[PDB]
């Protein structure tokens, strides 16, 4: 349970769990019963039962052109690794300021504190999506 | 001398069970080994008190303790027997002969 390092928190927990699966896989492929029927007591004995708090912790919730600023953060979106679908704010931020540096210097501020915005966008949807494929994952 | 060959049976798997401990040691015992005496564990939880209760009995009646017309069908009986018994000798042999 990291609450400022939520994203790796779960990542972990997760690959953790893959390990623990494949074992769990060998294990009953040949044989053993204590270390299975310990995890189970302290899984089930009776205070919430252990998976079921597990379960409850991850968390099910979550100057421009508006239309053309949607499209162009939709062609900074990419898959990360977990198939959490974020939009890449430096990618974003980079093609705005090139947008911007491309009547058109006294609205030089106004069109890159827009940019900023676009990318501050991005940069929420991007963790948004990570936050996804990590509940995901879980 | 059958007394002796029970007691001293119990003398050999001792020192049979002695030697399968001494050596054998040593975090080794395992998948199929451990297997069998999980099995065997198994199989000494699958009585004794029936068996007390018949002991009993047996005590009880020892305690307790401290017809011409049918002799005719008993020799019917067993001279249908001494009958079958050629013909089974018989079929024995035929089969040998098969072989």
């Amino acid at each position: 349970s990291v609450e400022e390092s939520e994203i790796s928190a779960m990542n972990q927990m997760s690959w953790l769990m893959k390990t623990a699966t494949i074992e769990l896989r060998i294990t009953s492929l040949n044989r053993q019963r204590s270390h299975t029927q310990r995890l189970l007591h302290l899984l089930l004995d009776d205070v919430r039962r252990k998976i079921l708090r597990i379960l409850d912790s991850i968390q099910f919730s979550n100057f421009f052109d508006r239309s053309q600023i949607e499209q162009v953060i939709a062609n900074c979106e990419h898959k990360n690794r977990r198939g959490q679908t974020v939009c890449n704010v430096k990618l974003l931020h980079r093609v705005l300021v090139a947008e911007v540096n491309a009547a058109a210097i006294g609205q030089r501020p106004l069109l890159m504190e827009e940019i900023n915005t676009i990318l501050q966008y991005v940069v929420e949807r991007n963790k948004l999506l990570q936050c996804l494929h990590a509940k995901r994952h879980a | 001398y059958k007394r002796k060959l029970m007691e001293l049976s119990h003398r050999v798997l001792q020192v049979l069970i002695k030697q399968e401990i001494q050596r054998k040691s040593g975090f080794a015992i395992q998948a199929e080994e451990e297997q069998l005496r999980v099995q065997l564990d198994t199989i000494q939880s699958e009585f004794k008190g029936r068996l007390n209760e018949l002991m009993s009995q047996i005590r009880m009646q020892n305690h307790f303790g401290a017809l011409r017309e049918i002799k005719q069908h008993l020799k019917q009986q067993q001279e249908g027997v001494s009958h079958l018994i050629s013909i089974i000798k018989d079929n024995h042999e035929d089969i040998k002969l098969i072989e």
